[PDB]
Formats: structure tokens, sequence, C-alpha cells
């Protein structure tokens, strides 16, 4: 079910440095949004606009070395002295306040950027080769300088004109000594490794550390002063641990292969927890959101385990999740401002949800697997823009993906499973959690959903005779489409102790029904005796009304409608009513020979395996052995032959013909072995 | 709320030399400050001093180009900056009082006559060394100009000093028993740091006695110099909303103190958010309010004057004072513009600049649609005029007028400084450091760097639009009329606008033909260029939009207004002497700040006729007006780019109200004066012509040598007297570039039922005076052959200018006109001079082709 989803395109940017295209990160900071793809020359970055080529628009590359060395898209910044939203009004003046930097991997060579578009004028700043991972802006006009032993000098930038200062802020030889902790990321983006929150959460002029263990420090650095101080070193790898287990059973040896790994940080109010054991290759998670309530920074209860219905499978190639939501400020609801959390693997969007015990619910947005694939997916990186959902797509270049069981199988596969497949195509999302809510297994959400979703193209149209006359046709590929979706993902095949294959061979004797309801010569009053009689109606010139009762249905049925055949009587024998019947003969009689050529293209080996043991059961009437139904054709047959000792030559050539031609469909039960030797 | 935006300057775009007109090392024996200098002539010394301490360049303000620029070089450095540097007049000839660093003191004269004039007169001595104190152990920060007998200095180590003159040019000492040694050292002051004195940072006078300095930790500390003595010590640190727990303390010489009135504000950091304005009275010092100012760029704005005055004209005329609050942060700067409407000082109206130029708000909303401009071989006409000169020759070479440095590339000062001065527009040298009131009231930002400024001027309350439009809420209802027609416009692009802006010029040409309806008119426009080029939802957005807004009054307000003035005149304007870089930027810039945002004003109107069929005869005055101010705005928006050496002189020289300078003091002067040349250019709407008067002279002036930019300046209909006089001039527009065959023929089109009448105002420039052409070159040549002729008279005067710069095939095609051409042939000889000496003039351009016929029975 397609919620509160907007799911489309935006756009496709400017293109010097979107002349790459290829999947990788993204830096994005929370100001108005900018977009990175990077770029082997240059990091080219972007402000996303729908004036959409250059005209408010910067696409401003900044420095990387065109050597050995380089840089990568989370290496190149766009410094804010005061971490704190102002790089707007810098788009045509190109004030500092948007700087920028990069300290080259194994050479530590600086270039700082003395303005956005003024980068002629570069300083050189170390620690020497090998103290890098990643850059980040600090406050005092600062940088960042993390390295992956989990050191962060801070390098203190004078505020006047930019020009960097070398120094060795807080950490030194500290953690370059743990070993016993993983400092080493494999989730990667400067909003993902680390981060500094301008107004986002918590965060506001605060540096921030989760290392891949969950190793939790806070830095603050006073502008005026040039001092990282240090505020927490906390684990919330202790936080958490405990009902990560009283979830998700973990058994003894899983228990001791068993890994959490905290792989995202989202100002410090999001940590995203891979629960994984090394034998399965399914990365489950538990979103474990810890919002602090009062004192800040530290251990709460309010740290809340959400256990994921979500399952992610891995896939070792475009391996890279990553959590980016505009507005998680929120621990209580919202649902007109984009806060729905995402997760991507890179081929996906997966619309989750969080505040779930921040709150009594916050009615989020559907859980669960949550594909999108619908046009060459594939992310460089997701973000935000504008506070709204940006992800940055590969080959389609900006779509917006933004955001502003039983009895789902047994009367809302009328309403839910109505809705996830009369439309999938502007918006894919609904497929999975519904058709997974058919498809994961109990007894009798197998057994009755491919009986009563295929009731659901019996409610195709929301009016009730739109739908049984002239889109009766546009009713009958929507027969074929709603079992297209049953076929793929597997629903048939597990059947009562009522034949399964009733839903087949109704859209055999359907092609007699459309026939008649769109070509009108005066068979369409056939449809009369057959429908007045099994409920009593409106009872007027219409009984082409009421037919989404007959709609799914050929058990007595075909007895009935065969009756008003009969009712073309009085006196016959010179040749007169007999136009009548020749007219009776041309639509319908073709449409009983099919069912050689409409179950020669499908059911060959699903109603000789499931037609055959269904036929031992019969009771008389129920529909079984019956197929066309014993003793209504026989005297069908004999209308036909009857017709033609009541004709000439020429009439009773066609109507004769066309008699013996279906002989063979009162045979088809054991007649589809011809290819084949076999209460 | 905001009126007043930047015009940036550089005054190397009017002329072609990549730096100023002359330089001049006179030998006393640039960039960081600029203050002028009040005199009493009105034409002001734009004193920039360097960074560098011993350079300062002494030039004119207005007469800048011309007069006479001199840098001194001190022999040693000033003993701090700027703050031993004080600068007034005693004597007609200015008094350079500066302490030399190494001991003594300094005074140097300079004439209002050697300055302001070419060339030197000034010599012998005017350099006087004297060592009234020991400055060499005792070192003073600040001089303190009080009186032409007082300007105390101020020492460290220790106290307040007296310097008294006695003639003006020699000192003797006067000490003062204020403190700065019985203070630096107390209790929160400190004498072993550069930081935390009770000497100074910023002294201002109260009234020839009273005297507070502002020191370093924000003291104004009252002394009375009667008596020596302390009158009352205030600390703002508790004056304030600033505690001194996280008080930035001022560790620097600066400039916080500003008056002229009552009003004495003292700024103080915290990380640069509150700004204070206190008030003293003859002491007892009042406080009020602090004010959050508006910042931006991560508040790393440091401030390097404020100055305030009595109240301007602005959108509103009317406040208490405008305290001129300067900010810059490298390449940036900003006027933000705390104007208080009263005593209160949390009431305000905040007027924002803009820290980019002109002509970035044209790429950053886009009226670059009209951009005309060359490449890089005609890029040395007109890439040379966008930047200036001065941008256009260097690109790395430029290394201290923007003070952006070089280093090596494994720094990032080579790669910076690379990409800024190429990103320069104007912008840049527009370092903001200093502000002085020319005239009366002029807000007058001298910037770091010489022969550049930021220009604040009235910019008025209907130049803002279209730039500024989401931040301010001056105008009227129509106001918000032509921001929901934004609503339109800015959603598409405004390349889809200009050629719906093109069909527009076809109206007048004729393309699409006048003696139509202009519904039906732009129902063909609804054919062409906006044929699913609007948007559905902008449709149906843009037609309520507009229906909410009365339409006949809103057209009223806007067309008979604004982009009409009325008559606009000389109200009192004095003249400065001279054509001159800084008086061509306020004729040049400011007009066409005025005439591109009624472009895109009449762009934006004449799109909501397009997608209706209401009447637009009921908007029939409205509409045509705005046609006809479209193709007078166009001819102007393919040559300001293209030439700012040109178009500055030409609505110069249209009334000689303008002369060739004007000197502007106050508003009332400039409101008018900006009205006058809008006026000029819409010639209300048809008054005369200019591109008959504007045209004709500059064609035979510069054409000539060689703009060819005025085949974008031809542009008319051709319909009345155009195909008259228009034909006339567009013939002389080729003939004084010397391409000959368009002359030939778009001379010959057109008849002439001119003879002597004059309805051509043309001068030939000869390079020393006019020589008089459609009446005193027609009197002569065209009545010696006596009897102007219809054809064939003007053809003899085609036909020898043409021989004479050079074309005989053109010229003997047009005198093998007026041979055969001659309407009196009955052979009687007053009337063989025009069939005598024409059929002279033919034989001789046919005997060096030497022929075959043409002399068969005319020998």
């Amino acid at each position: 079910e397609n919620n509160r989803y907007i799911v489309k395109t935006l756009q496709t940017d400017y293109s010097s440095g979107f002349s790459n295209d290829d999947e990788l990160n993204g830096y994005i900071d929370m100001q108005i949004g900018y977009g990175l793809v990077n770029d082997h020359k240059k990091v080219y970055i972007w402000n996303i606009h729908s004036t959409q080529k250059d005209t408010p628009y910067i696409t401003v590359p900044f420095r990387s070395d065109d050597n050995d060395e380089i840089a990568v898209a989370p290496r190149c910044i766009l410094t804010f002295p005061a971490t704190m939203d102002e790089s707007p009004l810098a788009l045509n003046p190109n004030d500092q306040d948007e700087t920028g930097g990069l300290i080259i991997i194994k050479g530590s060579k600086a270039i700082y950027y003395e303005d956005i578009n003024s980068i002629n004028n570069l300083p050189i700043n170390s620690s020497g080769g090998e103290k890098c991972d990643l850059m980040l802006n600090c406050e005092p006009a600062g940088i960042v300088l993390s390295t992956n032993m989990g050191r962060i000098f801070f390098i203190t930038i004078r505020n006047s004109m930019g020009k960097p200062q070398l120094k060795l802020g807080k950490l030194l030889n500290k953690p370059f000594k743990l070993g016993i902790w993983s400092k080493i990321f494999n989730t990667n983006s400067s909003v993902v490794s680390l981060r500094n929150g301008p107004i986002l959460g918590k965060g506001t002029r605060l540096v921030y550390i989760t290392t891949n263990k969950g190793i939790f420090q806070t830095w603050q650095l006073s502008a005026t002063n040039s001092h990282p101080t240090k505020l927490i070193d906390v684990n919330i790898y202790e936080a958490i641990l405990e009902s990560l287990q009283d979830l998700y059973p973990f058994a003894h040896g899983t228990l001791k292969i068993w890994d959490s790994h905290p792989l995202q940080d989202e100002s410090s109010q999001l940590f995203l927890s891979s629960i994984y054991d090394s034998s399965c290759n399914e990365t489950y998670y538990i979103l474990s959101t810890i919002i602090f309530d009062s004192s800040s920074n530290s251990f709460t209860i309010f740290s809340t385990y959400r256990l994921n219905t979500f399952m992610e499978s891995i896939t070792d190639t475009k391996f890279k999740p990553k959590i980016f939501i505009p507005q998680m400020e929120n621990a209580n609801d919202t649902n007109e401002v984009t806060s729905i959390l995402v997760m991507f693997p890179n081929a996906v969007v997966i619309t989750q949800v969080n505040s779930k015990l921040d709150s009594s619910y916050s009615m989020r947005r559907k859980w669960e697997d949550i594909v999108s694939l619908r046009n060459d997916i594939d992310i460089i990186g997701s973000g935000y823009d504008s506070k709204s959902l940006y992800v940055l797509t590969k080959q389609m270049g900006v779509l917006q993906f933004f955001v502003k069981e039983v009895g789902f199988v047994k009367s809302h596969v009328d309403q839910a499973v109505y809705f996830s497949k009369i439309n999938a195509n502007p918006i894919d999302f609904n497929l999975p959690p519904e058709i997974s809510l058919d498809q994961e297994s109990i007894e009798h959400d197998l057994k009755l959903t491919s009986e009563e979703i295929f009731h659901s193209n019996g409610k195709y149209i929301p009016p009730m005779l739109n739908t049984l006359g002239q889109h009766l046709s546009v009713r009958k590929e929507f027969f074929q489409n709603f079992l297209t979706f049953v076929a793929k993902n597997f629903n048939y095949k597990i059947s009562p102790e009522l034949k399964l294959d009733l839903i087949e061979k109704f859209e055999i004797l359907n092609c007699c029904i459309k026939f008649n309801s769109i070509i009108r010569q005066s068979d369409v009053l056939n449809d009369i005796w057959e429908k007045t009689l099994s409920n009593y109606n409106l009872t007027q010139n219409e009984h082409l009304t009421t037919k989404t009762v007959v709609i799914n249905s050929p058990d007595v049925f075909p007895v009935i409608f065969k009756q008003f055949l009969n009712h073309v009587v009085f006196v016959l024998f010179p040749s007169q009513n007999q136009n009548f019947k020749l007219n009776v003969t041309n639509l319908i009689n073709l449409c009983f020979y099919d069912g050689i050529l409409e179950e020669g293209e499908k059911t060959i080996r699903y109603e000789l395996l499931e037609l055959d043991p269904m036929e031992v059961d019969t009771s008389k009437l129920p529909w079984f052995i019956n197929f066309d139904y014993l003793n209504c054709i026989n005297q069908c047959f004999f209308d036909f032959t009857f017709a033609c000792e009541e004709e000439g030559s020429l009439d009773s050539y066609k109507e004769g013909l066309l008699k013996i031609v279906k002989i063979l469909y009162y045979q088809f039960n054991q007649f589809k072995i011809w290819i084949n030797t076999q209460d | 709320m905001a009126c007043l935006s930047r015009i940036d300057a550089n005054l190397l775009q009017y002329y072609e030399k990549p730096e100023p007109n002359n330089t001049v090392d006179l030998y006393v024996s640039g960039s960081e400050y600029s203050n002028c200098l009040l005199l009493s002539n009105s034409e002001y010394i734009c004193y920039h001093f360097s960074s560098r301490s011993t350079l300062l360049t002494f030039y004119p303000l207005s007469d800048a180009y011309h007069g006479k620029t001199i840098n001194i070089h001190l022999p040693n450095a000033s003993m701090n900056q700027r703050y031993t540097l004080t600068i007034q007049e005693v004597e007609q000839q200015l008094l350079v009082n500066v302490i030399l660093k190494d001991g003594s003191f300094l005074t140097l004269q300079l004439p209002l006559s050697f300055l302001f004039s070419s060339a030197n007169t000034l010599n012998g001595e005017w350099f006087h060394l004297q060592n009234p104190y020991d400055f060499t152990v005792r070192v003073p920060h600040f001089l303190f100009y009080v009186s032409p007998q007082f300007s105390v200095v101020f020492l460290e180590d220790g106290g307040l000093l007296g310097l008294k003159k006695v003639d003006g040019v020699h000192y003797e000492p006067l000490l003062f028993n204020d403190n700065s040694y019985l203070k630096s050292l107390t209790r929160f002051f400190s004498r072993s740091s550069k930081s935390d004195y009770d000497s100074v940072i910023s002294c201002k006078l109260f009234h020839e006695r009273y005297l507070i300095v502002l020191t370093q930790n924000c003291h104004l500390k009252i002394w009375d110099l009667t008596s020596f003595t302390l009158i009352q010590d205030y600390d703002m640190v508790s004056q304030s909303d600033s505690d001194p727990s996280h008080f930035r303390k001022v560790e620097a010489v600066g400039e916080y103190l500003s008056l002229y009135n009552n009003t004495l504000v003292t700024l103080l950091p915290l990380e640069n958010g509150l700004f204070q304005m206190g008030t003293l009275l003859v002491l007892t010092y009042t406080f009020q309010n602090n004010i959050p100012t508006n910042l931006s760029a991560s508040a790393i704005w440091s401030i390097v004057d404020l100055v305030l005055t009595r109240p301007l004209e602005l959108n509103v005329e009317a406040s208490y004072l405008n305290l001129i609050v300067l900010w810059k942060s490298g390449t940036a700067s900003k006027l933000q513009i705390l104007n208080v409407n009263d005593e209160s000082f949390k009431n305000y109206e905040w007027i924002e600049s803009v820290n980019k130029s002109l002509v970035d708000l044209q790429s950053e909303h886009d009226l670059d649609i009209v951009t005309k401009t060359g490449d890089v071989e005609r890029g040395f006409c007109n890439l040379k005029s966008r930047y200036g000169t001065q941008i256009f020759e260097r690109a790395q070479q430029i290394l201290s007028e923007n003070k952006i440095i070089m280093a090596h590339n494994e720094d990032e000062e080579y790669l910076a400084n690379l990409e800024t001065i190429l990103r320069d527009v104007k912008t840049a040298f527009n370092e903001a450091s200093s502000i002085t009131l020319y005239g009366d009231e002029i807000i007058l930002v001298n910037c770091f760097q010489p022969y550049n400024h930021s220009l604040y001027k009235l910019n008025t309350t209907v130049e803002n639009w279209f730039y500024n439009m989401h931040s301010e809420t001056d105008g009227s209802e129509l106001f918000k009329y032509l921001r929901t027609l934004n609503g339109f416009a800015s959603t598409l692009s405004n390349d889809v606008l200009r050629s719906i802006s093109k069909k527009f010029l076809d109206i007048i040409t004729g393309e699409l033909p006048d003696s139509m309806t202009t519904v039906e008119k732009f129902t063909d426009i609804f054919k062409n260029c906006l044929e699913n080029q609007f948007e559905i939802t902008n449709l149906k957005i843009l037609f309520d939009e507009l229906n909410s807004f009365d339409i006949p009054v809103v057209l009223n307000d806007l067309i008979n207004n604004q982009m009409k003035p009325g008559i606009f005149w000389k109200k009192d304007f004095i003249s400065a002497i001279k054509f001159d870089g800084f008086t061509s930027i306020i004729s040049l810039e400011s007009l066409h700040q005025l005439l591109s945002i009624h472009y895109r004003i009449t762009l934006q109107v004449l799109l909501t006729f397009v997608l209706f069929d209401l009447d637009t005869e009921i908007f029939g005055q409205h509409i045509s007006t705005l046609l006809d101010l479209h193709y007078k705005q166009f001819l102007l928006l393919n040559l300001y780019r293209q030439d700012k050496c040109l178009l500055a002189e030409v609505l110069l020289k249209d009334s000689s109200e303008f002369s060739f300078g004007v000197k502007f003091f106050n508003y009332g002067q400039l409101i008018a004066y900006i009205d006058s040349l809008n006026s000029n250019v819409y010639n209300i709407t048809e008054n005369s012509f200019f591109m008959t008067f504007f045209r004709s002279y500059i064609i035979e002036n510069t054409s000539h040598k060689n703009i060819r930019f005025f085949l974008e300046n031809v542009e008319c209909p051709f319909y009345l007297r155009h195909n008259e006089v228009q034909e006339f001039m567009f013939a002389m527009t080729l003939f004084s570039c010397g391409n000959f065959d368009q002359s030939y023929e778009i001379f010959q089109l057109h008849d002439y039922p001119e003879a002597i009448n004059d309805k051509l105002p043309t001068f030939l420039e000869d390079l020393k005076s006019e020589n008089y052409h459609g009446d005193s070159i027609w009197k002569d040549l065209l009545c010696t052959f006596t009897v102007p002729y219809r054809h064939s008279a003007f053809y003899y005067q085609l036909s020898l200018l043409f021989d004479r710069n050079n074309s005989q095939e053109f010229a003997l095609k047009c005198i093998s006109k007026s041979a055969e051409y001659s309407l009196k042939e009955i052979q009687i000889e007053e009337l063989q001079d025009f069939k005598e000496k024409q059929h002279i003039h033919y034989l001789n351009l046919l005997i060096h082709f030497r022929m075959f016929e043409e002399v068969l029975d005319v020998l």
C-alpha cells in the first residue's frame, strides 16, 4: 500500500561534474542540500535546483590531486565556520562561509581553499602520512582530520581569510593502541562514519564520532579559543546489547560467533545495529533509536529497540548501508514533513520506520521489505535537500522518493491487495508488504488467497456495471494480469478440497461472455434467464446487470445460461428462428472450441495433475468432472443437430460443421493427454 | 524595509589601461585602508593607506582619473598604522601628522593645487623632521588629532600625552596626567601582553574638553582635559547583556566608536552576534538595547569603520541616524545598515546590501539573455570592459590589489588565488575599508584599492525589484503584482522569454505589422513561442493571480510613475572639470540598473496578455507605451556590456547640464540626475529621438575609431522620419568604417527632399571642431551645384568623399549616377556647375581603370 509516498522523477542535473555518474558516496549537509558524485580530476559540488541548468546554479569544482594520490567524495567538504546554517548567500556573491579543504591520503598536504570560487590563492597542513580517513568541517573554521585509527587531529584554521595552522589535537596514540575495537569503516559518508549535526537532532556545534563497534565520543570546539573540548566518551555498545538478544533469538553457538555493528549515527539520535551472525547470509537489523530524555549524550532507557520485519539479504557488491533522513529531530510524530527512515543497499529505496517506542506508535508509512526497481535504479547517495528527501540516482538523474499474515488475505484482500495490484507501476512500493502478506506461509494464507484475490478482479473497477459492459473487456486483461501477480510470487499450488484451477477454467468460459457483451445482435439476451434464476434482481432491461456476481464462478451458472437457448422455441421447423440459431452459433461456438486453443497455450500439467485428482471428487452438480457441464452441452449438442433438420443445407452446413468442432471439449479432461502417453 | 544596494566600481572600465593614469614616486626625506578627508573645496583627497605602512596615496575622489596622483614613500614606516595617521587642513595645505616608528614625528604639507591639478609645483622642503618627545623607548599605538593646536599621542607605556603645536609644524609636549601609567595593570588589564590596556583603541571628543577613549576591554574612560582627572569609569561587561565569561575582549587597535550627534556607539564582539548602541550626554552614560544584527558567513565579519549620519532619502526619508556599520570578510563585504528609527535601538529598519555586483545579480536571477558579449578575439574590446582591463590582462598577476597571495601548489595559496582573480567581475577590489560623507551626506564607502569604490546611491525603491523581491516589502500593491508575475516568469526558463521578447522587437519592425489590435498580435505570439511552453498549472496560476490585483490601476501606477519619468531637470548640479572615470560610472551603471530592470518588468507584463483575449485595448495606453519603451531599452543592453568606455560619455553629452561630470552632494540632485538620463534613453516615450541626437555625432567620432556594435544600436523600425534620416546615418555607419558598398546603396535608396533645411544634425568630427554637415556642408557644396537637387547634388557629396577615403568603383558608380541623372541639361552656365562639375568628376574616375567606352561621345 502506497501511504504518503511521492515517488516519480525530480530532474537531471547540470553535467560537467555529473559527467561521472558512478555509484559511490555523496557528501550531504543540512543547509539546503549539496550533491556530489566524485570525479578523479576535481570534486564538483553542486546545489540542487529545479531550474536545472545553470541560472541559479552552483556547480563549482574544488581541487583534488589528478595523481595516484586522489580524493573520494566524503574527503572534500564545504567548511562552515560555526557549524550552523548560513551557507546560502554565497551562491553569487561568493562570501567566506563555505570554504573547503582536502588533506591528502598518504601525502598529508592540505589544499585549503580560501573561498568557494577563489581557489587560485594553496596553504599546506600536516600531521604526516597516514593520519587520514576522511575530512569533516568543524567550528573554529577548523577541519576535522579524522584518522581511522580512531583519532581526530583537530586542525584549527584561523578565521580571518582562512589559512590552517598544524598542530595535533585531542587523541594521539590513545586509540592507535586499541585493536580490540574496530575503528575501521565499512560504511562511509561524513553523515555515516561521523556526524557533525548543525541543528539536526541534539547536534548543534557538536562534532560526533561512532566507530564500527559503537565507540561514541563527542567534542565541542569554541571558535574563539581554538580548542577541542571532549564532552563524552561512552560506548553505546553496552547501551543496546542486551535487548538485541531479547527480541530475535540467537542459540548458544549463534551468540558465540555473533557481531553487532553500529553502522550509522544520525547526530547521535539513531544507531543502525547490524545483528548478524556469520553462518547465515542475511544482515538483520534492529533500529535502535536512542533518544535522550533529560540529560543528553549518556545512557537512557529511551534507548529502544524496534525489531525489524524487514530482512536484508546480503549482496557484496553495491554494499553501503546508509541512512539519510532530513528531519531526524523527531521523537514525536509528524506526517507532512519527511522524517521517514530510509535504508538502502545501493539499488533500492527501503521505506522503513522510527519513533515507535519514542512515542505511542506514530502511524508511520509501511515497514517490512520494500523495493524500488522501476527503471535503472542504483544510488550514488541519498541525502536531503531543502529538508525533504533527495536521492541521487545514477542514470535517471535525481529521483524523488520523498515522503510527505491474516486479514489482508481474508477481506482486505479485497481492499488492500485490491489496491496493490490495480496499480503497481506509478509507485511499486505497494507490492512487497502486501504480496509477502500473501506469500508468507500459513495454511489459510495460500489456500484461500488464490481464490479471493481472484475475486478482486471480481471487484476490478469500483462501479459494478461499467465493468460488466464495455470495460468487461478491460476487466478481461485484468483477470489475466491479476493471475500474473499469482504466478510470479507463489500462492497457486496450495489448495483446498475445492479445486484451485477454477480460476483458470472460468477464463475459458469468459470468452463466450465477452463475445456477447461487445458484439450485440440478439445474443446479449442469452444472459437473461441465466442471471434471473440465481438471484432475483433489479428485474429490468438489463440482466447484464449484477454480472459481478456471475464473475469468478463457472459452477451452476453455465447450466442456467443454456436455458434461454432452450427458451428460443415455439415452432421452428420451417426455418426462420434459425437465423437466431445461426447468430448463437457464430460467436460462442468458437469459444467452446477454445479451451483447446486456450488450454493449449496454458494448463497442460496444471490440469491433469490437479484436474484428474479433483475429478475423483464429485457429488454431481458441484464443478469438477463438469468442465462445461455433463447434461447441458449435450442438449446444446442436440440443439445444433436439431437445428440442422429445421433448416436446409447451407445454414445447416454452418451450424453443423461447428457442432462437430466442439465435440472434443467435452473430452478435454483427459484429452490434454495428446502430447503424451499417461460425495 | 531595504532600499540601498551596491553598485561596484572600477574606473579602468572607462579606459583601456589596466592601471592608474599615472603614478609618481615623490620621496619623503594602496590596500588596507581608505578614508577621505573633509575639505572645504568639496573635492576630497581619498587617502588610501596600505598595509605596508609606508605608502599612502593622495588623489582626488571625483576628478579621479585626471588630476595628480602622488604616492609618498615614508623613509621609514609609521609607528603602528593608520591609527598614527591624522590628516586635516590647517592652512590650505594638507598637514599629514605621523609618528615615524623609529623615534620622531613628521609633518608634511601638500597643496590643493598640485594634488587637484596636473603636475607638481610643490618643491623645496615640505617634510619636517622633529623629535618633540622621545618615542624611541616610549611606544604609542594611537595618535588623536583633537585641535589644530593639539594632536595628542597616547603611549602604551606612559600616560596620555598632549602634543600641542605652536606654529603648525613643530610641537611641544604638554604632558597629561590621565591614566595609562597609573593603570594598565589593576585587575583586568595587563601590560605583559599586547591585549588588555587602559590605553586607547578608539577615542572620540565630546565638546572640546571631555575625551572618552574606548580601551581594549571596552572601558569608556571619561577624562577632562582642563583638570586631567577622572570623571566616570564605565565597563561594558555590566553596561551590557555581555558578561566577561563570554566577552571577546578586543585584543587589537580598531574602530568601535562613532558619533554625528549624541549617539556614542560601542560594538562588542562575543562571537560577533550582539551589536551595541549606547548614548552619552553632558558623565552620564545611558544604555538601552543590544541589537542582534543580520549577518551571514559564520559571523567572521570584522569591523573597519562605523560612522553615522543624519536622515537620508531612501524608501523612507525619516529616521534618527543611520549607523553605517561596515563589515568585510575576505573577497566579500557588506553594508548592513542598522537604521534605528529612534533612541530606542530595538526599533529599526534593516537595510541589506548585496555583496555582489550589479552584473552578479544578473547571473543569479538571469538577465544575461541580452548579453551580446564577445569571445577572446573580440575579448580585447568586450571582456576588457566587463571586468575592467585591470582584471582582464591579469589572471594571477594581481597579488595585492585584492589581498590574496600565493605560496606554492603544495599549499592552497596558488590554486586559490588563480581561481579568485578570473571570478572577479568587479567584486574583491571592493574590500570595504572606511566611509566618508562626500558633499554633505553621500554614503561613500571608499574600499582597499585606489580607483575602486562601493558606490551607495539613490538604490531607489524601483531599482531593487527583481534582484530583491523576498527580503523587502518596499513598493505598494504593485510590488506584490510583479512578484506574482514571477510566479509565471521565473518558473519558466527566461531564454523562452528571450524569444517572446524578440517577437516584441518584431511588433515595432513590422514583421508582425502595426495596424492591428494587440489582441491579434499576441494570439500570433501565442502560436509561436508560447505553445506548450506554458505549463498548464503556470497558466491557471497566473490567471487567478492577475485577477486578484486590479489591472488598469496597477498598470496606471507603474507605467506613468516609474518607467516613464516626467521632466527631470537640473536642480543645482555643480560639475567636476574633465571627463573622468568616477563621474562616468554615475552616469552609466545606476542608469542601467533602472533600464534592464524595466526590461524584465516589460517582459513580465507582456507575457500575461498572450494567454488571454481580454481586451488589450483597455490596456491600449499601457501596452503600447511598454513596447515603445522595450525597443529603446533593447538598444542599451547590447552596448552596456560591450563598452563602458563608450556609452557613459554619450549620456554625459546630451545636455550641458550634465557637462562631462557631475558632483552630486545629496539625493535631490541625484534622484533628478538619473531620472534625466532615463528620460533621454526613452526619447517620456518619444520627446525627441536619441537614435538621431546620441548617435549621428558619435558615429562620426568613434565609429571611425571603430566600434561595431553600432549594428546593435542602428535599430529603428524605419517607419516615420526614420526612413529619411536613419537611412541617412545607417549609410554613414559603414561610411565611418570604410565598408563601402553599403554606403553606396543606403545613401541613395531614400530620396532627399532634404536641401539646407536640416533634419540631420550631423557633426563630422574633424578632431578639432565640428564640420557641421546637414546645414554647413549643405549650404556650401549642394549650393555650388546651384539650387539643391533631389538626387544628384547629394550624389556628388557621396562620390567626392568616397574617392577621398578611397573607393573608386562605388564612387564612379554614384557619379555615373550624377552625370546622366542631372535634372538640368539645357546646357546653360548656371546649371553647368550641376552638369559641368559632375561631368568632369565622372571622367576622372574612368582613366585609372583605362576603359573602352565612356570616352566615346564624351570626348
